[PDB]
């Protein structure tokens, strides 16, 4: 009667409710006592018992005592004459020079150690282990790479390394300290008005601290102008220290002059310094204190004790240092031969063929197939395919895309560049190993997918013959493309009158600027393309139209493409925000991307770079070759500035697991680590810390599952106290922010959370001199299971919406906490102290849960006139978080993913799928302000719909939403650049199209405003 | 612009013509209600299949990595063995020099202990090779299940898109005339 008695026979009673191998092959963490086969020079195998944690000095010394009890001891030298060696898990044979290292940290395969006399006697040069540890793959694995492009990248890219090292020691020690400790500084020295008003007539109280014995410290409260520089602030604090009943006025002036330049300003509690003449306000720390109603606490640090701290980078140069295409008078043809390794079931599948096409992002000719020959087993075609386009019409960035399909459905895919890194048109036979069908891609062929054969051997290997033409066919030089443009110009001037479908006009002159404004994802029509392409000379008037123009150009007509190359040549530089579109997958031409990197060199500030650095590293995936202008740009900026370098390293080191980029990023990381100076040692200490934490949580998750929290937690604390964990997890820099140092582990504040990912709550001592002034404890979460990079990105997108709103005079407060993905579903999350899930607030207030409990809880923290401003904080944050949330379309918000702070700020966490991923299998509103919230907005009131507080709040929502709608070009493009990462929520442009509807860009701003309210009104049921 | 791509998506070669969408030969230029249930029935079969497609794509890239792990482990074993092979040769150098250097003073005492070492060393090499050998046959049975993962993805993928397509067409039909959330 429940089930109409329908059985399920299939159902049996006994997914519901990785991994990186550990310290030894096949086991996560070596046993506390292990036996180690020691191969001696004399041929004797002597097995020693060792402690997991024992150093190689400890081991060697003990070995050479035990070696006396064995035969042939007289053959052996002193212990000091030898170094250890063994086969590691990456499968190379490391020579273990640093004998302070311990047995568990060696990444050995099997537990044996061979003894030898050290060869390659320049031992200096075999601290490439350092470089390989940081990168996570050995440098000898690049050495034996056959491909010339790689080897030519490796040697060529040192141009950059050298040039950037030379800027570092241009004013040493000042430039060196400016590299290592660069000034963390806002975009403009111009101030927002809501910030200014918090100044009582352009003035900050500041506190300059000093140390003199060392134990005792001394405040000096200056009240100075916000726009004054650090050198001024430093003088003022010296005046105050040294004024006395024994120094005349003039005596003081002569005491400041000797003193004024022996000091610099440090932030109390972290390694930030004020080394550059900027307004104090233009440093982020100051501008942070003003907003939070805090008193900047600086420190006078003498420069000799700062340059005493600094190193010497000492960069060493490594050991590793026709026919014009337009002559070829034929149409393109490519021979499909045979796939070898196709996994096809004969029982469902009819027939299989190789679909093909040439591409430029979008298509340049009739995409074809071949005949449905030898389907399923035995699969083999022998056809030249014939493509309607001439060999000279092929543009520099042309690419063959193919796929083996079913009947309609893809099985595999792979893409090749039709020219090589040296412009040579592809001839011969190629063996293309294929990539597998992704999630969101249902379409046949996949041209957004990466160029290159799969390094993975056991995959569909489709081979093919390319056409030969009596020579290496090379793409024409720029001088020759120029001349041909200059001819296409003078030629077209003489063409005669009656002519279809190609001075000016006033009606038209505005309609181009009409097009210029439309977002990337507003598709342009053939008429418009023609219309643009004909006025292309007037289009330089509006350099912002360029993306529309480039997409309008016919890339299959070399006459056009030579003309367009020549416009670009001296096109006027444009804004980074818009130029960034020119590095996404739709603009693959090198002259184009060249022009975009030339905009960044002029315009993009080291500040704005690091904001968009994620997007720029992703956009490397869409370059055709390894050596290209963007790579050299970023490589330079990273070696110019160690804050960028840090995140530049990690964003690469994150993706190294991913075989689409392991080569390219691997090679790039090598260059970085070879040039970045002493930061390589700092990165290796982070890299070593993160590994332990991975191996530790990897055990908690496999085997130690099914043991009470208590049991795991005792096993954790047992592990963390081991000397190697102590070594590895204590004196280092937080990767979320290298400014913050991490000292001793407070293991009693350190625990495993409730979650089934077994995320670690970790807590370090902030070992700064003035820790007290900023925070005595730095705590951050390490999370093994989840994929951080959706969150990482949504967090970024928020940070930018904030900066947009605030630099445009309106103060909604977002709290984009730190999130760093350091690997394949591994990462770090910043802990916001003094914050609780609404659901804790409801549990801890629950009488043996009333809608007021939140509001009650909040009053109970914020009493007096404090309360009034603390509601303003909640009202301001909650508005911003409404609009952002709506615009992005993040996961449904609820009581255990919403968080409020003691001071009354609210913010979201664990955002989940960002562009409305789950729901699309609509225009949802994910932040539904329940009664709980509306009560808090309306200090006492019932009927919260009706108050002014809600009208106020509504106004904040409307002003924010339109503010983002004017910078939507950016938000589209930021997401467009993120297509590179295989985030399922961003597989294709139509995924990004959600952000159009929700921002309502096809409508007019007034309609948009109403749509937002319409959307807000039905979700809430009344008010707007 | 948003919907016009999700209906032109997966079809053949402002008029939104699909050759990528060429916006403008142009070289010269009845139950009502019961079809509503079918939506839910197919919208459950489609999302039923999704996870079965998802679970396998993980297992695929697991086994892809699990296999690639196993290969390098062999590359390592082989290198490990080579050092043990080198070592047993390294002992046959200086052991057989020291047999005939004296061969007098504690001949039977010493050569037994030198011979013992050589034996342990060989028997070690014996264990590693069988350790390797065992990995390699486990590698093929992995590469087996691997071949089977793609096979079953490439049976489901056609059925998934057709299921998807009919689900849209039904969903179009209902909107033509005139709730859908629960279905
Ligand atoms: O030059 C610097 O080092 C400061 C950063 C900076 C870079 C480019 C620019 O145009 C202005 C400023």
């Amino acid at each position: 009667s429940y089930y109409h008695h329908h059985h399920h026979h299939d159902y049996d009673i006994p997914g519901a409710m990785r991994p990186s191998s550990g310290e030894l092959w096949g086991i996560h963490l070596m046993p506390p006592r292990i036996l180690v086969e020691c191969l001696l020079p004399n041929g004797m195998i002597v097995t020693l018992e060792c402690l997991r944690e024992a150093t190689l000095i400890t081991i060697k010394h003990e070995l050479f005592k035990e070696a006396r009890k064995y035969p042939l001891h007289q053959l052996l030298q002193d212990e000091s004459s030898y170094i250890f060696v063994s086969v590691t898990q990456e499968a190379e044979r490391e020579e273990f020079f640093d004998e302070t290292r311990r047995l568990c940290d060696l990444r050995l395969f099997q537990p044996f150690l061979k003894v030898i006399e050290p060869v390659g006697n320049r031992e200096e040069k075999i601290l490439n282990r350092e470089i390989g540890f940081a990168i996570g793959m050995p440098v000898c694995e690049f050495d034996m790479v056959k491909d010339p492009e790689v080897q030519d990248f490796r040697r060529n890219i040192l141009n950059v390394c050298k040039e950037a090292v030379d800027l570092r020691d241009l004013n040493s020690p000042h430039s060196r300290a400016m590299y290592v400790y660069p000034p963390n500084v806002e975009s403009s020295p111009e101030l927002p008005k809501h910030i200014y008003n918090k100044l009582d007539k352009g003035q900050i109280i500041v506190v300059i601290w000093v140390i003199v014995p060392n134990n005792d410290k001394q405040k000096y409260t200056l009240k100075i102008n916000h726009d004054c520089v650090p050198e001024q602030v430093i003088a003022e604090a010296i005046r105050k220290k040294t004024r006395s009943m024994l120094l005349s006025s003039e005596q003081l002036k002569l005491c400041v002059l000797e003193y004024q330049g022996k000091y610099i300003l440090k932030v109390c509690g972290c390694d930030e310094y004020f080394l550059e003449k900027y307004p104090l306000s233009q440093y982020k720390y100051i501008r942070s204190c003003i907003m939070l109603g805090r008193m900047p606490n600086l420190m006078l640090m003498a420069k000799e004790s700062l340059y005493s701290q600094l190193p010497m980078d000492c960069f060493t140069m490594p050991s590793y240092s026709t026919k014009s295409l337009w002559v070829i008078n034929s149409a393109l043809r490519i021979k499909i031969l045979c796939a070898t390794y196709v996994n096809v079931n004969i029982r469902d599948i009819d027939k299989i063929y190789v679909r093909t096409g040439i591409y430029h992002g979008g298509e340049p000719l009739c995409d074809n197939v071949n005949t449905q020959r030898v389907p399923c087993s035995n699969p083999r075609w022998n056809e030249w395919l014939n493509y309607d386009i001439y060999i000279p019409d092929l543009p520099r960035a042309a690419r063959l895309c193919l796929s083996i399909c079913s009947v309609h459905c893809p099985l595999a895919w792979g893409n090749i560049n039709l020219f090589d890194y040296t412009d040579t048109l592809v001839s011969g036979k190629m063996a293309l190993n294929l990539w597998p069908v992704p999630h969101g891609l249902e379409d046949l062929l996949n041209p957004i997918g990466v160029t290159g054969s799969n390094p993975n051997k056991e995959t569909p290997c489709l081979e093919l013959e390319f056409d030969w033409f009596s020579s290496v066919v090379k793409f024409p030089d720029m001088s020759v493309i120029e001349e041909h443009a200059n001819w296409s110009v003078s030629r077209e001037a003489g063409f005669s009158y009656s002519h279809a479908g190609l001075e000016l006009r006033e009606n038209d002159k505005e309609q181009l600027k009409a097009i210029s404004t439309r977002d990337p994802l507003s598709e342009i029509t053939e008429q418009e393309k023609d219309f643009l392409w004909s006025h292309r000379h007037y289009c330089v008037t509006i350099p912002e139209i360029l993306p529309k123009l480039l997409l309008s150009v016919k890339w299959n007509s070399r006459d056009e493409v030579a003309q367009m190359y020549c416009l670009v040549k001296d096109w006027p530089p444009i804004k980074p925000e818009q130029a960034m579109e020119l590095l996404d997958c739709n603009y693959p031409d090198p002259m184009v991307r060249g022009f975009a990197v030339r905009c960044l060199e002029k315009y993009l500030t080291d500040d704005k770079l690091s904001q968009y650095l994620i997007q720029l590293v992703q956009v490397l995936k869409y370059e055709q070759y390894l050596d290209n202008l963007l790579v050299r740009f970023l490589l330079k900026k990273a070696l110019t500035n160690q804050r960028i370098g840090h995140f530049f390293f990690w964003h690469l080191k994150s993706e190294m697991h991913n075989k689409t980029v392991s080569q390219r990023f691997g090679l790039l990381l090598e260059s970085y680590c070879r040039a970045c100076g002493m930061y390589l040692k700092h990165l290796n200490r982070q890299v070593e810390a993160m590994e332990k934490l991975i191996n530790l949580t990897d055990i908690l998750k496999q085997e130690k599952k099914d043991e009470t929290q208590k049991v795991q937690m005792k096993f954790l604390v047992e592990q963390m106290r081991r000397p190697d964990f102590m070594d590895a997890l204590q004196g280092f820099l937080s990767p979320l922010n290298p400014a913050h140092q991490l000292g001793n582990l407070r293991l009693e504040e350190c625990r495993i959370m409730s979650s089934a990912k077994r995320p670690l709550w970790l807590n370090w001592e902030n070992p700064d001199i003035m820790s007290e002034l900023l925070f005595q404890n730095n705590e951050i979460i390490f999370k093994n299971g989840d994929d951080l990079r959706q969150d990482m990105l949504t967090l970024q997108i928020i940070r930018i919406m904030e900066n947009i709103w605030q630099n445009q005079g309106l103060d909604l407060r977002m709290l984009p906490y730190g999130c760093l993905s350091i690997g394949d579903c591994v990462g770090l999350i910043e802990v916001v102290r003094n914050s609780h899930t609404i659901m804790q607030i409801q549990c801890k207030g629950g009488l043996k849960f009333n809608s007021h409990t939140l509001h009650q809880w909040l009053k109970d923290k914020n009493k007096g006139e404090i309360y009034d401003a603390a509601i303003d904080l909640f009202t301001r944050s909650c508005a911003g978080y409404c609009v952002a949330t709506f615009i992005l379309g993040i996961g449904d918000r609820h009581n255990s993913n919403i968080m409020v702070k003691d001071d009354g700020q609210l913010f979201h966490i664990d955002f989940g799928h960002f562009l409305d991923h789950k729901k699309k299998k609509r225009e949802r509103v994910p932040f539904v302000l329940t009664q709980d919230f509306l009560i808090v907005i309306s200090k006492g009131a019932q009927e919260c719909t009706k108050t002014r507080e809600f009208e106020r709040f509504q106004e904040m929502c409307y002003k924010a939403y339109l503010a983002i709608r004017q910078h939507a070009n950016l938000f589209i493009n930021l997401f467009s650049m993120m297509l590179g990462s295989g985030m399922p929520e961003l597989q294709s442009f139509d995924d990004i199209a959600y952000i159009r509807k929700t921002l309502a860009l096809d409508k007019t701003e007034q309609e948009a405003l109403e749509y937002f309210m319409k959307q807000m009104n039905d979700a809430h049921h009344g008010g707007w | 612009r948003e919907e016009v791509n999700e209906k032109l998506r997966d079809t053949a070669d402002t008029l939104t013509l699909r050759k990528n969408n060429k916006l403008i030969s142009l070289a010269q230029y009845d139950n009502i209600e019961a079809v509503g249930k079918k939506l839910h029935e197919y919208n459950t079969q489609f999302q039923e299949k999704s996870r079965e497609y998802d679970r396998l794509y993980e297992e695929y890239t697991r086994t892809s990595q699990e296999i690639q792990m196993k290969r390098t482990a062999i590359e390592a074993f082989n290198e490990t063995i080579k050092i043990f092979e080198e070592q047993c040769q390294t002992q046959e150098r200086y052991s057989k020099e020291y047999i005939e250097k004296f061969k007098r003073e504690g001949n039977e005492k010493e050569i037994q202990r030198i011979m013992h070492n050589y034996d342990k060393l060989k028997s070690r090499i014996s264990e590693i090779i069988d350790s390797r050998r065992r990995l390699e046959e486990d590698l093929k049975k992995q590469a087996a299940e691997y071949r089977e993962i793609d096979k079953r993805m490439n049976s489901i993928k056609p059925d998934l898109i057709q299921l998807r397509k009919t689900r849209d067409q039904y969903l179009m039909w209902l909107t033509q005339k005139g709730k859908l959330n629960e279905w």
